[PDB]
């Protein structure tokens, strides 16, 4: 009967700045059973906050659980590395001691423009009867991207699909392919392949293209 | 009440509430402690039992005491109040200072300190299952025992939290945090966390869960005020 | 020294049945509440059941209706969650937690699949460098068509790590999971050193080491 609404659903800043995070009640609710924990990538969640206040054992100094009745908020200050992470409220005062959906934190930095690079699909692969064509867009930020398939100068829509990788513990960007699946029939009946590529990083849109069985 | 037949009743098994208490924290090795009341007077060492069973519960209770040591005949350190709070499964002393000495043959200092909690510790691992438990009792300082101390624990969640209320100083009606229950040395169960203060830290508590069926809390709790920290103690019970 | 350790897990068929084990050290295991709380893949926590000191007190979620129960063991320490009639909705990894909801000490988790597809080793095919950025060049290799997760890819035997990217996996239409590998190499390297791709798909025992050379 009760939900829990988390905002913001992500959010971006730099190492050292400050993180304000909602929790909000669907009903009034009592402080004393209110939890924050923390999930970093890949790992199992950590108790971070319990009594909406309280800081668990080895949660250090720099968060703090605030808020009553119906409002809660996470202030993560001087956010260090370690702190980008996922966050989940919780009442646990009774079940099924609902969680919120959460809110990602991630690392805010400069704009980067991508290396894009094509990939024909290979022979051994064309022998099974399939094609896949593979675009990537290497080591930009930020996060959004267009990627967009010409084959023959026909724009293709329906027949790819996009993966991103998790920001990168070194440099803190993001690295995204686009893989385009045809038939060995359909492929070897068009020429031009070319993955176009526009980002804020770049000061018009980028081109990469092979002519296919060269 | 009964305070003379407490410095002369010995101990009987079937008074009522905590029928005696150790005192090791509240006289050391090397001293002896006077308590006096109604004309009658004992002296307790160290580890002695005190009979509180000869004792209203719920109250504090309230002794002159004289802290002396033999180097000739006596020598006494500290005199004042001697106060103890007795409950069903627990009690608490606490020493009023009204009278330290010099190098000089005696200076007037107040100053008020918590001496020994003690009881049928409930052990951790024989807590309650399940459920949630409201505590209520006194709340007690220095020139003041009519605060009101409020204490709630959820078992199963091992988590209490409460606040101190209607003293007369403004500085000490104080929120006790969020806080779990963890194991003694001993095996004991014992929460201690936080003193908030309007969303503010101000310091810590204590509290040792008494009773076969956790029926009370006793403890303390150290705040700080515009004038530094001030101890409190503190014992309530259940429903 | 306060820990939770969990064993169990894999994946079945709807309908299918598992059990998963957690095994505690370091604390009173009998003094505590103890829980399972789930995250299906991409979503947040759900709680799932939870267990009374003594081993007889059990509630669970509205979703589990009798499929799945819990037990304790408190001489071997240890806590169950027995899973019967299981549905693809029951797909996610599985935590076992402390207390009654103030969850204070987590497990690392397990994950369970549920599915009807059956389990498949993946095809390997490289990714070769067609034109020469300038002295940057990429390179990579494709994971095609495998059921269960997880893919593990290394490069070189593991030797290479410096320019990797292993791409999250994304379901197909088939049903069957995808995914690239890449990895940017100086380009004066291309002629000088090999590079390798290592693919290891271990509910399918398929073991596949590919070369990626530049063609030309």
């Amino acid at each position: 009967e009760i939900v829990m609404t988390q905002s913001p659903g992500t959010l971006s800043l730099s190492p050292g700045e400050t993180a304000t995070l909602s929790c909000r009640a669907s009903q009034m609710i009592s402080s004393p059973f209110l939890a924050w924990y923390q999930q970093r990538r890949g790992q199992a969640p950590r108790l971070l906050i319990y009594g909406a206040s309280t800081r668990a054992t080895d949660t250090p100094d720099r968060f703090r659980g605030s808020g009553s009745g119906t409002d809660f908020i996470l202030t993560i200050s001087r956010l260090e590395p370690e702190d980008f992470a996922v966050y989940y409220c919780q009442y646990y005062d009774d079940s099924p001691f609902t969680f919120g959906q959460g809110t990602k934190l991630e690392i805010k930095r400069t704009v980067a423009a991508p290396s894009v690079f094509i990939f024909p699909p290979s022979d051994e692969q064309l022998k099974s009867g399939t094609a896949s064509v593979v675009c990537l867009l290497n080591n930009f930020y930020p996060r959004e991207a267009k990627v967009q398939w010409k084959v023959d100068n026909a724009l293709q829509s329906g027949n790819s699909q996009e993966s991103v990788t998790e920001q990168d513990s070194k440099d803190s960007t993001y690295s995204l392919s686009s893989t385009l699946t045809l038939s060995k029939a359909d492929y070897e009946k068009h020429k031009v392949y070319a993955c176009e590529v526009t980002h804020q990083g770049l000061s018009s849109p980028v081109t990469k293209s092979f002519n296919r069985g060269e | 009440a009964g305070l003379a037949d407490a410095l002369t009743a010995p101990l009987d098994h079937k008074d009522k509430g905590l029928q005696s208490l150790t005192l090791d924290q509240s006289v050391r090795k090397n001293e002896k402690l006077k308590l006096a009341a109604q004309g009658a007077e004992k002296t307790y060492g160290n580890g002695d039992s005190l009979n509180t069973g000869k004792l209203k519960n719920d109250k504090v209770s309230r002794f002159d005491f004289i802290r002396q040591i033999e180097v000739g005949q006596l020598i006494t350190l500290e005199s004042g109040e001697f106060q103890v709070y007795k409950q069903s499964h627990s009690a608490l002393t606490a020493f009023q200072t009204e009278q330290i000495q010099d190098s000089e043959k005696m200076v007037a200092k107040r100053q008020f300190r918590i001496g020994d909690i003690a009881g049928e510790h409930t052990s951790f691992d024989k807590l309650p299952e399940g459920g949630r438990a409201t505590y209520r009792g006194t709340a007690f300082g220095s020139d003041d025992a009519g605060g009101k101390l409020t204490y709630t624990i959820d078992f199963a969640a091992k988590q209490g939290n409460g606040k101190i209320e209607h003293l007369k100083s403004p500085e000490l009606n104080v929120d006790l945090a969020a806080a779990d229950i963890k194991p003694d040395g001993k095996r004991h169960a014992v929460i201690s966390g936080s003193v908030l203060y309007n969303q503010a830290e101000k310091g810590s508590y204590s509290l040792g869960i008494f009773g076969g069926k956790a029926q009370e809390v006793a403890g303390s709790a150290e705040v700080k005020t515009v004038n530094g920290i001030r101890h409190i103690g503190l014992a309530a019970k259940q429903e | 020294q306060v820990q939770l350790v969990q064993s169990g897990g894999g994946l079945v068929k709807p309908g299918g049945s598992l059990r998963l084990s957690c095994a505690a050290s370091g604390f009173p295991f009998s003094s505590y509440y103890m829980s399972w709380i789930r995250q299906a893949p991409g979503k947040g926590l759900e709680w799932v059941s939870d267990i009374n000191n003594s081993g007889n007190v059990k509630e669970y979620a509205d979703f589990v209706k009798g499929r799945l129960t819990i037990s304790r063991d408190n001489v071997k320490n240890s806590m169950y969650l027995h899973m019967n009639s299981l549905r693809v909705e029951d797909t996610a990894v599985y935590y076992c937690a402390r207390n009654r909801g103030r969850f204070d000490v987590w497990g690392q988790g397990t994950l369970v699949t549920v599915s009807a597809a059956s389990t498949k080793g993946p095809s390997v095919f490289p990714l070769a460098p067609s034109s020469k950025s300038g002295g940057t060049a990429a390179l990579g290799c494709l994971v095609k068509d495998y059921f269960p997760e997880p893919v593990t890819v290394s490069w070189n035997s593991g030797a290479l790590t410096s320019g990797v990217h292993t791409f999250p996996a994304v379901l197909q239409s088939s049903g069957l999971y995808s995914l690239s590998s890449v990895v940017t190499v100086p380009s004066s390297s291309l002629g000088t050193q090999t590079y390798i791709c290592n693919v290891n798909h271990k509910p399918s025992n398929t073991k596949v080491d590919k070369r990626v050379e530049p063609k030309s």
